[PDB]
């Protein structure tokens, strides 16, 4: 689940964006 | 190819598992994070997960090994298995819908404390049909 955890953080970053 | 920033994000991820910052992820540390993600892997399961990444077979994952694996999966933009895995991490009760509480739980684990409004906004951002939850179809679009 290493990459899945990275993706979860990706969901967040994109959110913090625009 | 990997950029300076990409490696930064991957180091963030690596640190989430390498709690003691000794440069290696052990099955013990992986178990701690997996249990924080709603899983309950057996030691055999954890060993298999470490093995897939532990290229030199010394029983643990170092940063170079972690980076190699993360860079490879990122290059497979055509793969959906990683997205399916992420969805399952969020969807703890397995009902096919990510609820506000389920999303908050994962974010809290990542060290991101969100207010109820921020959580609802995160849901809303992916919640195309507006039912208050994120299904798989909605999750994919959000991720892709
Ligand atoms: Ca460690
Ligand atoms: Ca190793
Ligand atoms: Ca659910
Ligand atoms: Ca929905």
């Amino acid at each position: 689940k290493f990459y899945a955890t990275f993706l979860a953080a990706e969901y967040f970053r994109k959110f913090k964006k625009r | 190819q990997l950029t300076e920033e990409q490696i930064a994000e991957f180091k963030e991820a690596f640190s989430l598992f390498d709690k003691d910052g000794d440069g290696t992820i052990t099955t013990k540390e992986l178990g701690t994070v997996m249990r924080s993600l709603g899983q309950n892997p057996t030691e055999a399961e954890l060993q298999d997960m470490i093995n897939e990444v532990d290229a030199d077979g010394n029983g643990t994952i170092d940063f170079p090994e972690f980076l190699t694996m993360m860079a490879r999966k990122m290059k497979d933009t055509d793969s959906e298995e990683e997205i399916r895995e992420a969805f399952r991490v969020f969807d703890k009760d397995g009902n096919g819908y990510i609820s506000a509480a389920e999303l908050r739980h994962v974010m809290t684990n990542l060290g991101e404390k969100l207010t109820d409004e921020e959580v609802d906004e995160m849901i809303r951002e992916a919640d195309i049909d507006g039912d208050g939850q994120v299904n798989y179809e909605e999750f994919v679009q959000m991720m892709t």
